[PDB]
């Protein structure tokens, strides 16, 4: 009954914004998200299904992650337009619906409901932002067409539109492929990656935070429901990680480089899809969401429009806590011990090796070592001499958020045997 | 069965449209054609598997209408002040 | 939209040219352009006798023409020192107020038709037709009547004018109350 | 339901109507003086610029049309409940009421914001 | 069947070719409306009647009407302006279209299905219990999506 | 095809056009108001076939120039006439239109026949509404081929059928 | 078409051709009658000329319409300019066969109607969209943006009220349970005159159909006296005549549909004569509508859009929800009679202040 809370708050605030100041509307949105998260906690171990809508461990964990990312990205945004919060609420409900169902068509409806408000949230009205929004909308509608024809071929290969049906040979394979195309585009996997660098570079940094956390979480949640063949999985992972890290090498801008890094990270997470453990993936995504939200909150404190690499430098001298947290996030995204990003990486690789994919796992690891070049060129740049760069050292809001994110990262890296025991039913 | 093959053909036609068209609006139109090809495949398979693909396609139509509304609003906002819609005119974002 | 509402089209009464600078459903600014009816009275009259000019006065404001007639007659009377008989003065005020009623009728009919409905034009024009029958009775002309003179009026009223004028003065209060 | 024969009769109806329309067009086009002239072909209103050069029209029409597509989708969903009503009981009534209220809240937002714009 | 069925399928394919070929936006849209009409006729032939009627009403009656409104507000009929022609891309696009058709043709080839079910006409009389029922949740999600789309477009234009 | 090349057909189409004469007023001065009086509920040009009144010039055969035609209005009226369907006729109402009238000066065209091919002339200042009806019956029987001048000659059905428009 | 037979295809074609040419003669002589009824309204009299009753003047008018130099304006789209009138005319002509003019066989053996499709109101809605289609399309093809703007005004207003038509038509479907005109008519035979139950829906359908060029938006627009309307101002001989013809056929189709749907499509409580009562109700609505044409002003289509959008369509959906509650709980059918009577009393008492 968390979806009920989400829908009630969205519909109410829609009209309430006429009599309420946008600040009051933002307060209301924050309260609703926190209350939904509290309900998710109190329902831990209470799987609940009504229709095709189903809340299980996966729904709980991934919607927890999405709610966290949405709370963080809303905290930063102070625009006096309550619609800029209505859209976030809509996207949150849509991603919950996406993660909580197996019905392909309801999955499509949830996809559209979560994706449309992001297209509008990508409009700071900066000229690049319109180009980004246009590329995003066009490629997203194309992928929606592909996913819909895949659902049709699924309904062709089997009498139902719900995943798990037995499935035919080549036609079922074709339907599975046509669903995987859209799901990977939404997960920023190569060779469907081209939109991600442009969109991350064009969209405002807090929005990109929201995206790179909640969108990736819900996307991998829905991916776990598919029975993706190992050869297709191998191809996606290889291309994604290779192109991501390589093209990230060439990037001069922090947001675009992070987009390519996120392509490589989606490639990594796609390994747990071999077995679909979802405990390994739940943990991985917990760590990655925290780290990326941290990094993008810092990038938002630096500049919403665009942050170059040199802007990151001197961040320690400016704010030591911010410099240290940014370093920790870069390391957790590199996947290095003793951090929870490393534990998520290890769990995904363990699922992959259990699936018996060796060459693919090796290539992923090589490309991950390649990623250390730019991961260090970001984390260590914090200590360089401050060049001319705009710096607004955040509110205690964002300071405490970034600090708590880094602390949770390191704590679950040191003792994953605390939360990892309850990513299943939740004992 | 001819209907499902015809739907695949219409899908390919809409793909060619999306690739060839210079205008965002005509790209979106080709996308709508792809969506309707999918709806026809759904209707054939609903005739096969008992009518659920009909309600499916209905929901699909509703979703298509919503996304059309949103995308046309975006197209207008991007090319109201700006000149010719040609999508190659926006190349600022590069690798 | 610098839109050109042309002369006589679309159904802009009183032929006029308009450059409506306008975006949307508002009206930003109308640039008027006139001169399509310029006949040159101020020049042609320099080459006509004072008596002849009484044929030129009604034809400019052709709805309330007797106001033109009266203004010109009075100005010439002042200039050359003329004495107007009291009965002629009474007749002149009656004709002026009658042409005033005719002009008011035509104005309101044209407005209601211009925006609104067509129907109420016909009642106003029926009362105007009664007024024009009065004008034919007295002057032999509907409008552009050459009746006023520098001394006074051309000739006296026939017997039949006063009964028909009382008829119209009795029917008119109810009629104007109906329009209201 | 209804037989397909009435639908074939519907096709016949359309064919007859279209044939009659084409006949009328042939008469109108063939019977004429056919003296094209430059000023005759000129669009309207005395030399140039009936509309002339004006920039893109108001988006008010776009707004009306988009509103219309969404509310027409609404009506398209309301029709199956309109036919199958008594069997769906209070539960179907409540579901359709929820759907209607959601789209009417959307309408109320767009109205209190208004489109004179 | 096949006599008029082949006719209807040829009309559908030709209308799609027109909508993707013609450089006049208005002409393409009109080809697409013809496509939707032929497709609703095929729907009716496939016992889906209410769905064909809604395809005419919403898609043709409303959606492409809004499309026409947009392209008439912003003339854009002669699309080939600002070319960046990339002539090499036309044969590559034709190639990609042929391939996306061939892979589906392979997936559906040698595939025969039991098209024998008594839909009883895709009437709303029989579709209602499915829509409000098993599909009631999907319906509510769709309605929420529509409301969100209204608010999205409204805040999206909103000059200020 | 202009209503010609059959003995019965041309008389029938002339009958039709004569009774279906579609007036398009080109109001200039007080002649225009005296023509508006030819439509009121005492004497209506709404019986012979002139009930409807389409302000557009693409929709009427009869062009009634009612008032003084200022030289600045001449090209406008010229193009309104040229922008008419071809089986079209021209009536010149009042003295200012027919001749220069009492305004014989630089401002007013001294014969509207200078700019548009005039079919019928109707003197008067203003011409009585019943004189205008006499003129339209005159034009009616003219397009019926029942019109003759003082010299004995039958008059062609349509003037502006005899001019090298350009 | 549960209970109704089907005539042979040749007989359906014959009936279709008959209905089309009958709509021709109908709109022509109804133009005569509207001219003369307006003339009676404004104390003048009509054309006692070329008739006797004026009934040869439409012949003279058509004879003028042909030979009238059908002109194809340069700078206008050569194909679309010609094409748009055919669309506007065809989709106005059709959708009149559905109207039952009698019990089955009362066409002297075969069928009062042409087609009795199981889903009727959806057919009506779809073909109603296509009139606005033709309107704004001709507005574009005219190649004059002056006309285009009026076409857009037209399209906006007509589309608004055409959407309202659906929420208006929802209510009687709940009661009848069928989308066939004959079934609805027979329901009105049994329980009686569905408008007695659905008066608010009757009103909103009336006011919506008024926006379909009937009158009082009157910023439809017509080219006269405003920013000109669409679909005209560039057509000369036959295509302009076709536009006006289709607008009138839609007018009379709505004037026929109103009694067919809400009131007692023919099926009178007494004397049950097949055609005459339907034609009389058509004539009644036609005369009332002409009264409106004469007697009421414009709306500027801004007030018209405001009114339709804010008042008519919300009211129609509210009444639809009330009727849906009633049918779902099925409690009596008497509650709807009481509710419509009380609603009429309310919407009436607010006038006489
Ligand atoms: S002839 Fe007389 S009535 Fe006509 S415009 Fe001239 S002045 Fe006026």
């Amino acid at each position: 009954m968390t979806l009920a809370i989400l829908a009630v708050f969205s519909v109410a605030l829609t009209l309430l914004g006429f009599v309420l100041p946008p600040q009051g509307v933002k307060r209301a949105t924050l309260l609703g998200l926190a209350l939904a998260l509290a309900s998710l906690l109190l329902t831990w171990g209470k799987p609940f299904a009504f229709g095709p809508y189903a809340v299980d461990g996966v729904s709980q964990v991934f919607t927890l992650l999405a709610l966290l990312g949405a709370l963080w990205t809303v905290g930063l945004v102070r625009s006096g337009r309550f619609e800029f919060y209505l859209l976030v609420l809509y996207a949150a409900l849509g991603m919950h619906l996406l993660a909580s169902t197996r019905h392909l068509l309801l999955m499509l409806v949830a996809l559209e409901a979560l994706s449309l408000p992001l297209y509008a949230l990508a409009t700071w009205r900066r000229g690049q932002g319109l180009e980004a929004a246009l590329k995003y909308f066009l490629l997203g509608a194309l992928a929606a067409a592909f996913f819909l024809y895949g659902a049709a071929l699924f309904y062709g290969a089997t009498g139902s539109l719900v995943l798990g049906a037995p499935g035919e040979g080549p036609l079922y394979a074709l339907a599975l492929g046509l669903l995987l195309v859209g799901l990977g585009f939404k997960a920023a996997l190569a060779p469907f990656h081209f939109w991600t660098p442009d969109v991350y570079q064009g969209s405002p940094t807090p929005v990109v935070l929201f995206m790179a956390t909640s969108v990736k979480a819900a996307a991998f949640a829905a991916l776990l429901r598919v029975a993706a063949p190992p050869e297709a999985l191998a191809l996606l992972v290889a291309l994604s990680v290779v192109v991501g890290n390589l093209a990230a090498l060439a990037q001069k801008e922090a947001k675009r480089l992070l987009a390519y890094s996120s392509i490589a990270h989606a490639g990594y997470m796609a390994l747990a899809l071999y077995t679909g453990n979802a405990q390994a993936l739940g943990f991985y995504l917990l760590t990655y969401v925290l780290a990326t939200g941290l990094a993008f909150a810092v990038l938002s404190q630096i500049s919403p429009d665009r942050v170059p690499l040199e802007a990151l430098r001197g961040l320690y001298r400016k704010d030591p806590l911010l410099g240290l947290a940014f370093l920790v996030a870069m390391l957790s995204l590199l996947g290095l011990p003793p951090l929870a990003g490393f534990w998520g990486k290890y769990l995904a690789f363990a699922e992959a090796a259990r699936a018996g994919a060796w060459g693919v796992l090796v290539l992923a690891l090589v490309t991950s070592a390649v990623s250390a070049y730019y991961y260090l060129g970001l984390g260590l740049a914090v200590f360089a001499r401050p060049e001319e760069t705009p710096f607004r050292p955040g509110p205690p809001w964002a300071r405490a958020a970034v600090v708590a994110a880094g602390v949770l990262l390191l704590a679950l890296g040191l003792l994953p045997g605390l939360v990892l025991p309850a990513l299943a039913a939740g004992g | 069965m001819s209907y499902l093959l015809t739907s695949a053909l219409l899908f390919a036609l809409g793909v060619y449209g999306v690739l060839t068209r210079r205008t965002a609006i005509l790209v979106f139109l080709s996308i709508e054609l792809m969506l309707n090809a999918a709806n026809l495949s759904l209707v054939g398979f609903a005739r096969a598997y008992g009518l659920d693909g009909q309600v499916a396609a209905l929901m699909v139509i509703a979703v298509a209408a919503a996304e059309v509304a949103v995308g046309l609003g975006l197209i207008v906002a991007i090319f109201r002040h700006r000149e010719s819609t040609a999508v190659d005119d926006l190349s600022e974002l590069r690798g | 939209m610098t839109l050109n509402v042309g002369p006589q089209h679309p159904s802009t009464h009183g032929v006029l040219r308009l450059m409506v600078t306008l975006s949307g459903e508002e009206v930003l600014e109308v640039v008027p352009h006139i001169g399509y009816l310029h006949t040159g009275f101020e020049k042609t009259m320099e080459h006509r006798t004072y008596l002849q000019n009484i044929t030129y006065t009604p034809r400019m404001d052709y709805l309330h023409s007797f106001a033109h007639d009266l203004a010109y007659a009075l100005a010439v009377e002042k200039l050359l020192g003329a004495v107007v008989p009291p009965r002629a003065e009474t007749i002149r005020v009656i004709l002026n107020e009658l042409s005033r009623l005719a002009s008011h009728l035509v104005f309101l009919g044209t407005g209601l038709l211009d925006l609104g409905a067509l129907t109420p034009f016909f009642y106003a024009f029926r009362e105007r037709e009664t007024i024009l029958d009065l004008f034919e009775w007295v002057t032999g002309q509907r409008f552009h009547h050459n009746y006023i003179r520098i001394g006074g009026v051309k000739e006296d009223l026939p017997e039949e004018f006063v009964p028909e004028l009382k008829k119209l003065l009795e029917v008119l209060p109810h009629r104007i109350d109906e329009y209201e | 339901m209804a037989p397909i024969q009435e639908y074939v009769g519907t096709l016949i109806y359309v064919g007859v109507a279209l044939f009659i329309g084409v006949a009328a067009l042939l008469v109108g086009a063939l019977l004429g003086p056919k003296k094209p002239g430059r000023a005759k072909l000129m669009p309207y209103e005395s030399g140039n610029d009936p509309a002339g050069e004006v920039k893109r029209f108001p988006v008010h029409f776009y707004v009306v049309a988009m509103l219309f597509i969404l509310f027409d989708v609404e009506v398209a969903f309301l029709w199956p409940y309109a036919v199958s009503a008594g069997g769906l009981g209070l539960y179907g009534f409540l579901g359709v009421l929820a759907f209607t209220l959601l789209l009417f809240v959307g309408f109320l937002y767009e109205w209190w914001k208004g489109v004179m714009r | 069947m096949s006599l008029l069925e082949g006719l209807a399928l040829f009309l559908l394919l030709l209308s799609g070719v027109l909508v993707v070929t013609l450089r006049n936006a208005i002409h393409a849209a009109l080809a697409l409306i013809l496509n939707f009409l032929v497709l609703a006729g095929v729907y009716v032939a496939l016992d889906a009647r209410f769905l064909g009627f809604i395809q005419v009403i919403v898609y043709a009656g409303a959606i492409v009407v809004l499309f026409l409104f947009v392209i008439m507000l912003l003339f854009a009929a002669q699309g080939e302006i600002g070319f960046d022609p990339l002539v090499r891309s036309r044969p590559l696009a034709a190639l990609l279209a042929l391939g996306v058709a061939g892979i589906l043709a392979a997936g559906l080839w040698g595939l025969d299905l039991a098209f024998t079910q008594d839909l009883k006409g895709g009437l709303p009389q029989a579709l209602g219990p499915l829509l409000y029922g098993d599909w009631l949740f999907v319906l509510l999600a769709v309605g929420f999506l529509l409301m969100a789309a209204t608010v999205v477009a409204v805040a999206l234009v909103e000059p200020g | 095809r202009e209503g010609i090349l059959f003995t019965t057909l041309e008389k029938l189409v002339a009958w039709g056009r004569s009774n279906s004469l579609w007036p398009a007023t080109f109001g200039l001065a007080c002649c225009a108001i005296e023509m508006m009086a030819s439509t009121d509920a005492r004497n209506d040009l709404a019986r012979f076939g002139s009930e409807v009144f389409r302000a557009s010039p693409r929709q009427a055969d009869v062009m009634i120039v009612a008032g003084r035609l200022s030289k600045k209005m001449a090209p406008v009226m010229r193009r309104v006439w040229e922008q008419m369907p071809d089986p079209k006729w021209v009536i010149s109402m009042g003295a200012c239109a027919s001749s220069g009238g009492m305004f014989n000066n630089y401002a007013i065209v001294q014969n509207v026949d200078s700019v548009v091919p005039v079919d019928v002339y109707v003197p008067g200042c203003p011409p009585r509404p019943e004189a205008l009806i006499y003129a339209v019956m005159q034009l009616q029987k003219k397009v019926r081929g029942q019109a003759y001048n003082e010299r004995g000659e039958r008059l062609p059905p349509v003037a502006a059928w005899k001019r090298t428009r350009g | 078409t549960w209970s109704y037979p089907v005539d042979p295809y040749w007989m359906v074609a014959l009936k279709a051709l008959l209905v089309v040419v009958g709509l021709l003669t109908a709109f022509a002589f109804m133009t005569l009658i509207e001219r003369r009824l307006l003339a009676r309204f404004q104390v003048r009299m009509g054309p006692n000329r070329v008739g006797p009753f004026g009934l040869l003047q439409p012949l003279a008018d058509a004879i003028k319409s042909i030979f009238k130099e059908d002109i194809v304006v340069a700078q206008a789209d050569r194909f679309l300019f010609v094409l748009a009138p055919l669309i506007s005319v065809v989709f106005a002509l059709l959708a009149f066969g559905l109207i039952p003019f009698g019990p089955p066989g009362s066409f002297f053996g075969y069928q009062p109607w042409v087609i009795n499709l199981d889903l009727g109101i959806l057919y009506l809605f779809a073909v109603s969209e296509l009139a606005v289609y033709g309107i704004f399309l001709s507005g574009w093809a005219s190649g004059s943006k002056y006309s285009l703007l009026g076409s857009l005004r037209s399209s906006a207003s007509l589309i608004s009220y055409e959407l309202g038509l659906g929420l208006a038509l929802l209510a009687p479907v709940l009661l009848v349970g069928s989308l066939n005109l004959n079934d609805i008519v027979n329901w009105q035979k049994e329980h009686g005159w569905l408008f007695l139950y659905a008066f608010p829906a009757f009103l909103v359908y009336l006011i919506a159909s008024m926006a379909e060029a009937a009158r009082t938006p009157f910023d439809l627009p017509e080219a006269e006296q405003e920013l000109v309307g669409g679909y005209h101002t560039e057509y000369s001989s036959i295509k302009w005549a076709l536009f006006q013809m289709a607008e009138y056929i839609h007018f009379i189709t709505a004037s026929a549909l109103i009694p067919t749907l809400f009131l007692g499509g023919w099926t009178m409580p007494v004397l049950e004569v097949p055609y005459l009562w339907m034609f009389l109700k058509i004539a009644f609505f036609l005369f009332f509508f002409i009264w409106i044409r004469a007697t009421w002003f414009r709306l500027r289509y801004d007030q018209l859009l405001r009114f339709g959008w804010g008042f008519l369509f919300p009211l129609a959906l509210l009444w639809f929800l009330v009727t849906a509650l009633v049918v779902a709980l099925d409690l009596p059918r008497t509650y709807l009679l009481y509710l419509s009577a009380l609603s009429f009393l309310v919407l009436l008492g607010a006038v006489l202040y």
